[PDB]
DNA sequence: ATGAAGTACCTCCCAACTACTTTTCCTCACACTTGTACTCCA
DNA sequence: TGGAGTACAAGTGTGAGGAAAAGTAGTTGGGAGGTACTTCAT
């Protein structure tokens, strides 16, 4: 399950189409993207 | 239209084989009755055919299903149901089809939803034309179970059992093949019978003529007047029991008559238990963050110490106890001013048997003149 | 009895409505003519009077330049037959179109008569059935002394679909009578002026049905009522809960250049902080240059009071509390 | 004086707050919040009774038919005796005639003589104004207005020896100009619908309008509500519709429309209270109590109160209460739709400084509505009020004193008919049941004396004998009845079926005969799971179905027993439907009505999907 | 439902930081007879941070770090489209005095025109400036210079001070 | 009687609020006539 | 006991009156910069 943040009451909150690019607590419309379980590498320098 | 209205047809007999407990027999002796009537929308030509649909008759073929069974169930025990809102009727499209809402068009569902309820014999008229549509005569057995409607009349004002005989000696007497009272079919016209044609509503009459001639010719001095207005005033007096709340819900809805505001002499443990009620009304029936903390500035519970868990063992008391107020309260059992006070009884034994079976003051009336007139008639 | 919160809406109140201002259309022009010798037929006729969108009524002061001689020329039995045969000569054909109950009102209502029938009475629609019986259980219990009853009222009041802003913040006095489990009263009424702040100005064409101005709505040229009863409200309950900083700051903002009411309120902000800190402590050097400001602003808010429209202040009795207020000082 | 006022309006509505203060820091509560503080007021009523004798619309034009004040004629201002109060009404056929003292309740004078003059007309408008206190006197005279004419009494020289009041009359003046007038004020100036006049009265009984008048005439205004009151007695009137108040000088050329109350208000009630600067106003949707200006008398516009009904017939009541340090104000708006009063307090100061309380509502009689409601003066924190009463189309006048601490004609005329002929018709069938209850009283006293009888046991074995062949006899007639796909009696024997009187032995008939059924062909309904539909209540066993209905009529009936016994036995064999088919008969049948509609109609015969 | 927008929404949505500006009429027709007054909405526009019509005005470190900020945020700027601009401070003549300047590039202006000048910048109340020079002729004459909408306008400074108050011509 | 020219005030923008028809419905009354149910005048 | 007018049982033709939910017609609160036009003085 997908989902993202809301960046002023800080709920997390999945979106679906047909739906309004908004945080569904507070009336909020910055809405930044969580980040999930996936792997990424580096080297140790 | 007839995929939905049937499953709101379907909702209401799956309450009451669930809660009022009607068998599983029940669900099968409806679907041939719906099943008769969805063959005679085939009949039509389908051009304009028109078809005739009311949320009136889907108490009909629920009521026609009742007395087939011979049920003890009657129009005052759908009237209650209804206007209680426990079995899907009123909003009957707010909450069931879920997909087919939106895609049917407006006249379609504002009948399919209930919006108003039955009055003035709105109810027994649907029934008449659907005993005619379908023909439940000759292929139902057509008997209303009259007896029980004269037990729960003994035990809806409690008079002494008595009455039970005194009124079925005259059923006996007006009734050409003096048993079967049937369910009166209409096939012909458009033209609601002034006849008083339907059975139910002519044990009514027959139970109104009862309980005046009892006690106006009382040659034997056997019921008294100090009794009469210990009858009157135990009758006409105010209980919380759940059925008489759930009849000040029915004196609600219909608003031509008086005694329809009745609710400013209610008390104030009948209004705690209607707004107990109210958490069954409300079940029926992006900028709502402003109803989000309006509700939670306004929280429906007690906003504190409830009435749930630690309360009491009883406070609101069931059917049979309160009778057992109102005949413990009516001992005493041993003229111009006899009859005013037999009039004190008569009327608030019709003005209460008015609202529960939903039809006008005339309608009542009607069925007094074409019954005495014709039990005098037959007579001499 | 009481008043419902309903948009109720029948064809039959829509009928005879429309077919009463028609009516008093004609003999409005045919009377138009008389005086002179010696469309939706509606909103054609309100573009005459003027909606008071502050009051119910638009009252005036009399002995000023509204006066008028009086009118002398009479009207009789003659003039009045013949004025109003023509009407309803061309009042018959659209006769035939309504319904006989309709035709029944209006010819009623054409001679006296007035209705006795109340327009929510014969609605029947059983929401609304149920809607007239809990507001006329509000109210009475409300007027019974009977608050966590008419609490569990509202409650179930306002969760019904279709309720208004008639019975919304008016008898929400039982949070304030409450006092026990309370949401403090001044929470409800700033939830009534964050969502219901209009700025849009009054149109006064378009017909108003249920929704009406001089209690519910807030417009241009019209602070809302509940608006100025926050304000009211919020300085007792600063002054009682003795934040007084927080409302001369909320007030601060918004400038209404229109009443005077919301600048009264603001120089009695000052005024109350003037007169809290005119103690002292004595038994000093910015304690005396802080209060000299909050006298400053009190003498040019209530100057302000008075540019504007009527709010009578007692200007005389205000300077009286704030030259006492020096003298703490002195 | 306060602070918060438009000028133009004064308002203090329905439990907000006021809005106004004034921040007097004199620990006396540092506030002048226009809502004082005490604690509740409740009102009890002392009923008494005083004195008695289309439809969808109602009239405007008639007002009062009746009134009671304090009236002082000539005779008691010589004497030193002086304060009678009379009481004014109307009666006749058609209600065309007009016509006393409190010892510890008010009632009709012990002479109980009314002078019952009568007139050529309906009685509609009944109203004296009363006089001022600054006067040093009382008015004695009475005005009333007729459908034919407009007539004015004065009350001459009241007795105590005989309590006769003999009057005087001034000429009924009639329609000179044809138009129905509405109201009177002396403080004969009368108001036409749309105009008025002023007249001269004059003070000869024994042998008419000044020449000098006005209209309010609007052409949109339908109703024919017309009202006149003077205003200060500095002869300036206010004249009224439910649309607009206005003030007219008819000393000088000047006129003035003070209220204009179309686009959501109406003007419905308008009583002028006897203090001469404060008049309590009724319109719909508020309450307001309009005073004088203290320079100019003109009109004051103070502090009013949003009225939460919303009605076209309502009226209004008003009382002054004086007190030591102020004077009360308790303002009823009564409807002629129901019963329910509607009160407010008002505490009038010194300094025009005045302020609300709250509200309170009491109830009436449940036979009609009130047409009018009358307070009485009494001569002039324990808050109390007297009134006297009259409901709509009832003519009884009771009392009532509030202090702080039905059988119709319309179903008694539907019986009880004069024919000698038919009068024990009636109780000629009554007389059936005079013997035949006397039968069945003793008929199933038999099956009482017989108690777990094995005569009983024997009936039973013939009775569920008398079940079993006539149960494969109708089983059978339907086996071959069965494929038909176009009924369930359990009275097929006709002996008596009710020559036994045991409920559960009867129960042991009934169960035995339903384990007898394994296979098909028939199918039974319940007794226990279905038996709830009449007490209202979890039903578990028919025995005490019985049991609590046998502790149900203990008091009611002579010894109770065998009407409860045969209730029940009326019931089962009237819920005997237990003869309808098996799993064969209807699927077969369900599936048989599926196949007539077409295509169309089967996906729409579909249950089971949610 | 009204709120109240904080700097840090206004970068995120790359949009500016505006307040709304208000501004009352007065349609008055014939001399005050009749008036009408109307408060117009004249759009939004923006506002320098940390000042009277920021809500970081009256305001702590501890509410900064809150309100997504910094807890030693200096303000001073406003933010439009997103990015941060300032309005760079310059360097005038100082006002109110009158300067005593030469300059080569009155001669190049017209015929007899000195070199020499009295420059005074004189500011409005409402801190507009308005610049009059006071150039010396070879005749002998002198001018007054001043500048009404783009364009240069001379006039002889007898004509104005004659035109200030009644003048003998010894005073 | 034109070749050029600044101003002809056009346009070139949407959405939201709150009202008013608009879409077929379903419900019936509202009441007609000759016989059915009695009493005046031969 | 026979001969005619009105009281009422008993069966039958006309549209009209009444609901709610999609869809719609006016005053407003929400924003972008040149293009296009028909003349008139020399």
């Amino acid at each position: 399950t997908l989902k993202y943040i809301c960046a002023e009451c800080s709920s997390k909150l999945s979106l679906s189409r047909t739906d309004a690019v908004r945080c569904k607590d507070c009336g909020h419309r910055i809405l930044l993207k969580a980040r999930t379980k996936r792997l990424v590498q580096f080297e140790a320098r | 239209f007839l995929k939905s209205f049937q499953f709101i047809l379907k909702r209401q007999i799956r309450w009451l084989i669930t809660e009022m407990r009607f068998p599983k027999e029940f669900e099968h002796v409806a679907k041939i009755i719906w099943l008769k009537i969805l063959k005679t929308i085939n009949d039509q030509p389908q051009e304009e055919l028109k078809l005739q649909l009311h949320m009136t008759s889907t108490i009909s073929i629920l009521y026609l299903a009742s007395t087939h069974l011979s049920l003890p169930v009657y129009t005052c025990d759908y009237i209650k149901w209804i206007c209680t809102a426990k079995m899907p009727y009123f909003q009957a499209s707010e909450i069931l089809p879920k997909s087919w809402r939106i895609q049917l068009p407006n006249y379609y569902v504002s009948i399919l939803e209930g919006s108003i309820s039955p009055f003035n014999g709105q109810l027994y008229n649907k029934i008449a034309l659907t005993c005619g549509m379908i023909h439940f005569k000759e292929f139902f057995n057509s008997e209303i179970s009259c007896q029980g409607l004269l037990l729960k009349l003994v035990m809806q004002c409690a008079l002494p059992p008595e009455f039970y005989f005194y009124t079925k000696q005259v059923i006996e007497f007006e009734e050409t093949d003096i048993r079967n009272l049937t369910l009166w079919e209409r096939t012909d016209e458009r033209h609601t019978g002034r006849v008083s044609n339907h059975a139910e509503l002519r044990v009514l009459s027959y139970f109104m003529l009862t309980i005046n001639w009892m006690l106006s010719f009382d040659r034997d001095r056997q019921y008294p007047l100090k009794w009469i207005l210990s009858l009157t005033e135990s009758l006409t007096q105010r209980t919380t029991t759940s059925e008489s709340i759930g009849r000040n819900i029915v004196k609600v809805v219909y608003p031509d008559k008086p005694t329809s505001s009745d609710y400013f002499q209610w008390s104030e443990e009948e209004t705690l238990e209607f707004l107990k009620w109210m958490e069954k009304q409300f079940l029926p029936t992006d900028q709502k963050i402003a109803r989000r903390k309006l509700y939670k500035i306004f929280p429906l519970d007690r906003e504190a110490n409830h009435d749930g868990e630690f309360n009491d063992s009883t406070h609101q008391l069931t059917f049979i106890e309160d009778l057992q107020e109102r005949y413990a309260k009516q001992t005493p059992f041993f003229p111009p001013a006899r009859k005013e006070a037999i009039g004190r009884l008569l009327t608030h034994i019709a003005s209460q048997l008015l609202v529960d079976f939903a039809i006008s003051k005339e309608q009542l009336k009607d069925c007094i003149s074409r019954i005495k007139n014709a039990c005098l008639h037959r007579m001499n | 009895m009481f008043e419902v919160p309903i948009t109720l809406t029948n064809r039959k109140f829509a009928q005879r409505r429309k077919l009463k201002y028609q009516y008093i259309n004609y003999i409005s022009r045919r009377f138009d003519r008389i005086s002179k010798k010696s469309s939706d037929e509606e909103r054609k006729f309100w573009k005459k009077y003027e909606k008071p969108e502050k009051s119910f009524e638009i009252w005036r002061t009399v002995s000023s330049q509204n006066k008028q001689p009086i009118n002398k020329q009479k009207m009789t039995y003659h003039n009045f037959k013949k004025i109003e045969k023509i009407p309803l000569r061309k009042m018959e054909i659209p006769l035939l179109h309504c319904t006989k109950e309709n035709k029944l009102y209006f010819q009623s209502i054409s001679r006296g008569l007035e209705p006795l029938k109340t327009s929510t009475s014969e609605v029947r629609n059983y929401r609304t059935r149920h809607i007239v019986t809990l507001t006329d259980l509000l109210h009475l219990n409300v007027s019974r002394h009977n608050w966590s009853l008419a609490y569990k009222i509202f409650a179930t009041l306002i969760r019904i679909p279709g309720v208004q802003i008639k019975s919304l913040w008016g008898i929400g006095v039982e949070i304030l009578d409450n006092l026990s489990n309370s949401s403090s009263g001044l929470d409800f009424l700033q939830w009534m002026c964050q969502i219901y702040s209009s700025k849009s100005r009054f149109v006064q064409n378009i017909n108003y049905r249920s929704i009406v101005p001089p209690f519910q709505t807030g417009s241009r040229t019209h602070t809302a009522k509940f608006a100025i009863t926050y304000l009211w409200s919020s300085l007792i309950n600063c002054q009682k809960s003795m934040l007084i900083d927080k409302i001369s700051e909320w007030v601060l903002t918004p400038p209404f250049m229109e009443d005077a009411e919301v600048w009264f309120i603001y120089a009695s902000c000052h005024l109350l902080k003037a007169d809290t800190l005119s103690r002292q402590f004595v038994n000093r050097d910015i304690k005396i240059n802080q209060v000299i400001k909050h006298i400053h602003y009190v003498r040019t808010f209530l100057k302000i009071c008075l540019d504007k429209g009527g709010f009578a202040v007692p200007s005389r009795l205000i300077e009286n509390q704030l030259k006492s207020f020096e003298s703490r000082l002195y | 004086l306060g602070v918060g006022v438009q000028g133009a309006s004064l308002y203090c509505p329905q439990e907000n707050y006021t809005t106004k203060k004034q921040e007097k820091p004199q620990w006396l509560r540092p506030v002048d919040d226009t809502l004082a503080e005490d604690a509740l007021d409740l009102h009890i009523v002392v009923k008494s009774l005083l004195c008695d004798t289309d439809a969808f619309f109602w009239d405007p034009t008639v007002a009062n038919r009746l009134d009671s004040q304090y009236i002082q004629t000539a005779s008691d201002l010589r004497n030193y005796r002086d304060g009678t109060e009379i009481i004014a009404y109307a009666s006749g056929k058609t209600g065309s005639v007009l016509n006393l003292t409190r010892q510890n309740t008010l009632h009709l004078n012990r002479h109980n003589n009314v002078t019952s003059i009568e007139l050529h007309s309906p009685i509609k408008s009944i109203k004296i104004p009363g006089a001022s206190e600054s006067i040093g006197r009382r008015s004695n005279l009475v005005g009333i207005i007729t459908e034919n004419s407009f007539q004015i009494f004065r009350i001459e020289s009241v007795h105590s020896r005989s309590c006769d009041v003999m009057v005087s009359s001034s000429e009924p003046l009639y329609f000179v100009e044809i138009d129905d007038l509405q109201v009177v004020d002396f403080a004969a100036i009368i108001d036409i619908k749309g105009n008025w006049s002023i007249g001269r009265i004059p003070k000869n009984f024994n042998n008419l309008i000044d020449n000098l008048h006005g209209t309010i005439f609007d052409p949109e205004e339908l109703s024919s509500w017309k009202r006149i009151e003077w205003f200060s007695h500095f002869q300036k009137i206010l004249v009224f519709d439910r649309s607009k108040m206005i003030e007219i000088d008819f000393m000088n050329n000047w006129q003035t429309e003070v209220v204009q109350a179309k686009a959501w208000s109406n003007i419905r009630d308008y009583k002028r209270i006897d203090d001469k600067n404060g008049i309590l106003l009724t319109s719909r949707e508020i309450i307001i109590v309009g005073a004088s200006e203290s320079n100019d008398p003109v009109r004051r516009i103070s502090w009013k109160h949003d009225l939460d009904p919303d009605d076209t017939t309502l009226r209004i009541t008003v009382q002054k209460v004086k007190k030591p340090d102020h004077i009360l104000l308790v303002a009823f708006v009564y409807s002629m739709r129901h019963k329910r009063i509607y009160m407010h307090v008002f505490s009038h100061r010194k300094a025009n400084l005045f302020q609300s309380l709250g509200c309170s509502t009491v109830l009436e009689i449940p036979g009609g509505t009130p047409t009018g409601i009358e307070t009485i003066l009494t001569l002039d924190f324990e808050l109390v009020v007297d009134f006297l009463v009259k409901l709509r189309n009832s003519s009884e006048v009771y009392y009532y004193a509030l202090s702080n601490t039905v059988d119709h004609p319309e179903w008694a005329s539907l019986f009880n008919n004069a024919d000698e002929r038919e009068k024990e018709s009636i109780g000629a069938l009554v007389s059936q049941i005079k013997l035949k209850e006397r039968e069945r009283i003793s008929r199933v006293q038999n099956l009482i004396e017989h108690e777990n009888s094995h005569d009983e046991d024997k009936y039973l074995q013939d009775l569920g004998y008398r079940l079993s062949i006539a149960t494969n006899e109708l089983l059978e007639s339907w086996q071959k009845t069965k494929d038909e796909s176009i009924h369930s009696k359990l009275k097929n024997l006709l002996e008596n079926s009710d020559s036994f009187a045991s409920i559960p032995e009867f129960s042991s008939l009934l169960d035995q005969f339903f384990q007898y059924y394994q296979d098909q062909d028939v199918t039974f309904i319940g007794f226990e799971k279905l038996l709830h539909l009449f007490l209202h209540e979890d039903v578990p066993g028919l025995d005490i179905f019985y049991n609590k209905l046998l502790q149900c009529w203990v008091l009611v009936s002579p010894q109770a027993e065998l009407l409860t016994k045969e209730i029940v036995k009326d019931i089962i064999w009237s819920l005997a439907r237990l003869e309808k088919p098996s799993l064969f008969e209807p699927i077969q049948n369900e599936i048989s009505r599926s196949l007539s509609g077409p295509y169309q109609d089967i996906i729409s015969s579909w249950d089971m999907d949610d | 439902v009204e709120r109240k927008v904080y700097p840090s929404e206004s970068r995120q949505r790359l949009t500016s930081y505006r307040g709304k500006l208000l501004l009352k009429l007065k349609w008055s027709v014939n001399n005050g007879e009749e008036n009408l007054f109307e408060v117009r909405d004249c759009g939004g526009l923006p506002v320098m941070l940390q000042s009277n019509r920021c809500h970081l005005n009256k305001m702590s470190p501890y509410e900064l770090v809150q309100h997504k900020e910094e807890s030693d945020e200096i303000g001073g700027y406003f933010i439009v489209n997103g990015i941060e601009k300032l309005i760079r401070m310059l360097i005038v003549q100082r006002r109110n005095h009158p300067m005593a300047i030469i300059r080569p590039s009155f001669a190049n202006r017209g015929a007899s025109y000195s070199h020499y000048g009295i420059q005074i910048r004189s500011v409005r109340p409402d801190q507009t400036s308005q610049t009059n020079v006071l150039h010396y002729l070879n005749d002998g004459q002198v001018t007054f210079r001043f500048s009404w909408r783009k364009n240069e306008y001379l006039v002889p400074v007898v004509m104005i001070l004659k035109a200030l108050c009644h003048t003998s011509d010894r005073e």
